[PDB]
């Protein structure tokens, strides 16, 4: 055992089909196991192969090749749940686990009417911050980090209303520079043509 | 900047007429704190009437309230009067009878 | 236990006209008045009687002493407030001051300047740092922000001594401050401009004065164009509220001291 | 059944500390572990307890040191911390070792930072902002946010509380926080969050929202000597009330 | 090359008598020892020395911490063994496994359980179930059936971590194994005829006799195949002559591709 | 910074005495402490501003007077001897702001008698260095003793060819009781200059030890035949000998 | 409050590191001050603490501990100078001042070269000096015989330091130290 | 089931007398493993007998290897003294080339 090699990250869209791989070149081997971790948590086992061939388990089937020296885990039907780092290992000849890197596999969802605008949030009578928050766009949108050292731009966010069944992306934007406003705060980012900037007071 | 009081004048249960009962006129949100209150019956001021001390609010302005023990009657036309920097005239507030 | 706080409050006005006071201090454990000061009695007096009853006069002989010194702190700094402001004529000095004890167990606290009844000053105690609303305040702000000692004293005042003195408010009048009673909740149904049928859900009675009212239709959104009153004081030591909707089968929800009432329009 | 169980979640330590990391099972495995988890890398084991009553070295060793208390207890010590000692430290357990089809059953995990000293420790600032009346006119929608700023090192939890009870759905909160200072290595963090509720919702004056961090931070032992308060744990938090 | 073949035990006793131990494990090549452990030593050691050469002590140390655990759990299941059969006073608990490697090029592989010396369970890894002798085995049978995983494991290791063991042991030890010592065959008498061979390695020998060109099979007295002491191994086999009627007594012998007839 | 009045004073039983302090420094708050040994500052009379004064630990015998925002006077009423202390005046800048230090002023030292008669001056000797002791080390040892002195009100300071001088100087820092038993027993205080043994013996230098004495002012009236104890200095001299 | 408690006397030697402890039982707590009083003078502020951890103000550091209602102050590299009371407050929770009743610290000095010798001075007085500061000198056991407590003096120029006590009576010097221990090679001219 | 031992003694090689060599005694095809093995010169106990260690056999039964180097005299005779859980009194078996 002195290799395992799986992809750093996978992009797919909720409701696709993904397929992640693994390939390890061990001294011996006595079985290949996928892991799931969701992000800040323990990883749980999904599943195990030591013969080739192909062992479904829901929406998760997983394959091995001894042969090839590889073995891919197939998620159907992708939801947003899924958003995990998935962990590969292979006990060697002597019953070590060797693990690969991961692969974190980010989800984009299915934003059904997008209505992608950037708003002003009210000031907080507690600090010095002008806050913008961008909203409601389509997964295909990009946001990228600020030129300027006195403006902060956190990455999207997909967030769930479970009641209204609703699911919105989501970025925000804050500083305390006297000329920032939210008319600007997303000018480094290639936005949608049609964005919503509501008037001003 | 100035504000003008919000007046609010209502019984202090469901009122039934004939049943013993108590008129509270609530004066809130105003500011500067100077400020007039008295409660009338048919248009004369009534003499037995309690009140609270000046009240503070989060938002920096002030509140009071002012009751007085009566008898609710169909004859009776019962308000309360206030008087403030943001006000011209002193504002009569008629009780809306609980409707 | 539910939400608890206790906030002192201080007014001072310059050139008082007739009966109105230059100095007012008050003091307050949740809506209930607890302790009051001004310039004209110069008396640190009890406003509950279990405060009184469980406060020996030197406690109130000590802060009687304190007052008249900081009554004193406000003249002054309401003077140069003017002058920086280039304000002649009467005008307000305010400051609060206070905390809060959560249900969970975690903590709150403030303490905040008002000039002209609107935000000058707001401690930050997480960062130790004044929020100044214009460039007057800013000038206040950089004398504060020097003494670095007072901003350490300020802190463990709020996240400390105003939690114990609480504490101890809150014991001193448990059978006020803790009890609990329900509200007397009924729906009422009218047609009021022709066509038009406005509900209206009713409380009254209850105390603590938090209460939650709201409409709901077919049991699971809420209707739009709600509208609600005040939590008025009833005068007895309980409160009414309200809350009005037009118009499928409709009902009021109401929640109070950790009981859900539900009423069912016919 | 409770699973793995492992303490202490978060931790700071000053270079050169003595730390003990706790981990118990009550699946009656006979096999225990300790991996640690670093950026980039896959696991790698630390040591491992094949059944009780033995011990041995795993992929690195080298500033630690373990002890099979019992068949339930497998713990972890550190000696002598160092800044490579920083990591996520994972404890784990089997049925036995060398079973071959045999799964791992995790604990929670710990997040472990070593530092130098403690002058670059900070507890978060938290500010909520109410919602732009222009997304409530345009979507029937209201989006409070919530910024927690300046903190290190990263070991936070930012949480919504609406009338009093702790809520999650409608919640978005970075899996990562931004550096502040991106060249920086000793960069303080920001972390933001968001809680989109119904324009009723927001409405109702009676709604209370909160958001909450907590931070995890010094405490009575650790020797402070700045000007500035010492960064213990701690709860930072910021409300909000509807707006008819 | 010939048949060779790997193979480990173990046993396990319940009650064992004053320092005799209650667990040990040894693996053979062929009829060589290679490895072994105790629950004394509490150490996993070579047992040959072309073994201890060519594996690292590493590989020693991870072995140790395995075995220690194999120790516990083969303890564990003697303990079910004998509750469920409701026996007292000490009884033994065996297991094998292990693999040949064939001239031909063909692969074989083993795993079977044995309790009092006597067949438990045996594993077939072609239709991937354990066969029970009695009930105490029938329910182990379907706790372990139960464990598809498991199986599957077993399968894959017989089939080819074994089998690569075997040849990776296979040429740490060739001047061992693979060497030919031929035997040294003669005849007497004592009435009967004695064919005796010795000095010869492997151990596989085949000897028998022959009346006038044909085979003998209720005639012919066997013995056994012996070590000698030295790494070679001595064998023979009678036959009892007729002592009214003349007949051309043979003695055949084969041996490492390599067949020898001795005329009487 | 703060100023009080008198550093001394002695006071027959049932006399008047008020204790002056000022500060310039725009201060708010005054206390009036008194300390006696073996335990804590005891507040006798605060005011946390101008306009309001109230009561401390030991009110009782006392009295004070807030004028102005700068000054802060201690009355004593009928004076007993129980009120003989080192009485400190102190300001800050408020009260109420807890982390405000105090600042105090140099202190009012007051003795309280029945009878003015046992007030004395010291006496005051100084010894020349022993010729064993700069053949022994080179350096040369000469002592000052003020002895019988009541009340204990003394300054001794060492002075050598008409100015003072501190290097080689050590003074006892509470003088001693001459007769211990004694409620009102008399003190003697004594202290060392240690110069070099050529200085000591080069005649040109002269050597002066001075102390100070706190007794009666002119405003006490005094019927014995010895002379009044008023406050005066008492000094001793010697030259450079060989 | 009631009680705040710190040691009466503490004595350390000169370059060393001494600690005075400042312990309080108090109903709240506002803050914690530290003064220092030389003998004969007024107090004057040296530290505040109303939060935990350490302050240091050059060579004195200043520590407050909350859950255990205590403070020490420190002192690095002790002169001679620090010779002092140490008084230490702590404001309650109604703003008054709880002055505890002070620490007296002496600060033995460190005696390159001792030369223990009692010499007779004129002009009736017997003067004990040059000894090691380990040696405590004994009062006087008679009324008529009086012994002074030892005294430090530093010549600045010849930067020698001094250890001394004296003794005199009205109505006998060999036999003037007889109360104390004194060091057994003690010089007698 | 117990399974008793098979005992064989024999000499390494064929043994001229005179001329050194290695007599075995060789205990096999018992069952359970605890055993007792020894050499006798004319009935005497041989002091230093080396032997291998237990074997195992695919059938369950265990093998052991005892030997001694010695010279064949025509006066001196040699046995094998076996004890077992299977045997009432210990088995005794002569090497008789
Ligand atoms: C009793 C009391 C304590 C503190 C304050 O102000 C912070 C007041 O103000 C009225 C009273
Ligand atoms: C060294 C060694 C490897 C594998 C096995 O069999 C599982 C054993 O058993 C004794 C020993």
């Amino acid at each position: 055992g002195q290799n395992i090699d799986q992809p750093t990250e996978m992009t797919a869209t909720e409701g696709a089909i993904v397929q992640i791989n693994c390939t390890y070149q061990t001294s011996g081997f006595n079985g290949l196991f996928w892991y799931q971790q969701h992000a800040g948590e323990a990883p749980t086992f999904l599943s195990y192969n030591v013969l080739d061939g192909l062992e479904e388990k829901g929406r998760f089937s997983s394959f091995l090749s001894r042969s090839k020296g590889y073995s891919y885990l197939l998620l159907k039907e992708l939801q947003m749940k899924d958003s995990a780092s998935y962990l590969c290992a292979v006990k060697d000849s002597n019953y070590q686990l060797i693990w690969g890197a991961g692969t974190k596999l980010i989800i984009k969802p299915d934003i059904q009417n997008p209505d992608p605008a950037v708003y002003q949030l009210r000031d907080s009578k507690s600090s010095d911050k002008s806050v913008c928050l961008f909203t409601d766009f389509d997964s295909q949108t990009n946001v990228s980090q600020s030129k300027d050292s006195d403006v902060y731009i956190t990455d999207k966010c997909v967030l769930d209303m479970r009641s209204m069944d609703f699911k919105s992306n989501s970025a925000v934007a804050w500083s305390n520079k006297s000329d920032f406003a939210c008319a600007n705060a997303f000018n480094n980012s290639i936005i949608p043509e049609d964005t919503f900037f509501p008037s001003p007071e | 900047i100035q504000r003008t009081p919000k007046i609010q004048v209502y019984s202090r249960h469901p009122a039934e007429n004939g049943k013993s009962n108590f008129l509270n006129c609530y004066v809130s949100g105003f500011h500067p704190s100077d400020i007039e209150v008295d409660l009338l019956k048919n248009g004369e001021r009534i003499e037995k009437v309690e009140h609270s001390d000046l009240s503070f609010s989060k938002d920096w302005s002030f509140y009071l309230l002012y009751y007085t023990e009566f008898t609710p009657t169909e004859k009776d036309e019962y308000a309360c009067r206030v008087n403030h920097v943001t006000l011209s005239q002193p504002k009569i507030v008629k009780w809306d009878r609980d409707m | 236990m539910r939400t608890h706080s206790l906030r002192y409050f201080r007014l001072g006005v310059s050139d008082p006209i007739h009966g109105v006071p230059e100095f007012i201090s008050v003091g307050y454990v949740d809506s209930h008045p607890i302790t009051t000061y001004d310039s004209v009695t110069r008396q640190k007096e009890p406003r509950a009687p279990w405060m009184a009853e469980n406060l020996a006069p030197d406690h109130w002989e000590r802060y009687t002493q304190l007052l008249r010194g900081w009554q004193q702190m406000f003249k002054v700094e309401l003077k140069r407030l003017q002058r920086h402001y280039n304000h002649s004529g009467s005008h307000t000095y305010q400051r609060m001051i206070g905390c809060e004890l959560l249900e969970d167990g975690s903590t709150t606290g403030f303490l905040q300047y008002a000039y002209d009844g609107q935000d000058f000053l707001i401690f930050n105690k997480d960062t130790l740092s004044w929020l100044a609303v214009d460039n007057v305040a800013h000038t206040i702000k950089q004398a504060w922000e020097a003494n670095q000692h007072e901003l350490l004293y300020q802190k463990n005042w709020l996240e400390e001594e105003c939690i114990a003195w609480l504490k101890r408010f809150l014991e001193y009048g448990k059978d006020t401050l803790q009890r609990t009673e329900p509200p007397l909740v009924r729906v009422n149904r009218k047609e009021t401009f022709p066509g038009v049928t406005a509900l209206f859900c009713k409380a009254h009675g209850f105390y603590p004065p938090e209460i939650y009212m709201t409409w709901m239709k077919n049991g699971e959104e809420i209707v739009q164009e709600i509208d609600y009153g005040d939590i008025l004081p009833s005068g007895d030591g309980t409160y009414q509220a309200w809350a009005s909707i037009e118009l499928n089968l409709y009902s009021c929800h109401v929640e109070h001291s950790g009981v859900h009432m539900v009423l069912q329009v016919p | 059944n409770a699973g793995v169980t492992q303490t202490p979640k978060f931790q700071v330590l000053k270079t050169g500390q003595s730390m003990t990391l706790q981990c118990a099972q009550d699946m009656n495995h006979n096999s225990m572990y300790w991996y640690r988890q670093d950026p980039g890398m896959g696991l790698r084991l630390i040591y491992y307890s094949a059944s009780e009553g033995t011990t041995d070295k795993g992929e690195v060793p080298n500033g630690y040191n373990v002890s099979r208390l019992n068949k339930r207890e497998f713990s972890l010590r550190l000696e002598s911390a160092a800044p490579s000692q920083t990591s996520v430290y994972f404890c784990a357990s089997s049925v036995w070792t060398g079973e071959g089809s045999g799964e791992l059953f995790f604990g929670e995990g710990s997040r472990l930072t070593v530092l130098e000293d403690l002058k670059n420790v900070f507890p978060p600032e938290v500010a909520v902002f109410e919602p732009s009346e222009a997304e409530i006119s345009h979507t029937q929608k209201a989006t409070l946010v919530c910024l927690a700023t300046g903190f290190y090192p990263d070991h936070v939890e930012l949480s919504w509380w609406v009338n009093g009870k702790e809520v999650h759905s409608g919640v978005c909160t970075d899996p990562q926080p931004l550096k502040e200072q991106p060249a920086l290595n000793d960069s303080r963090y920001a972390l933001s969050s968001r809680l989109r509720v119904s324009a009723t919702f927001w409405q109702n004056p009676r709604n209370h929202f909160r958001c909450q961090v907590q931070f995890y931070g010094l405490s009575e032992n650790d020797e402070w000597t700045q000007d500035r308060a010492k960064p213990v744990t701690q709860i930072v938090s910021a409300e909000a009330w509807g707006r008819a």
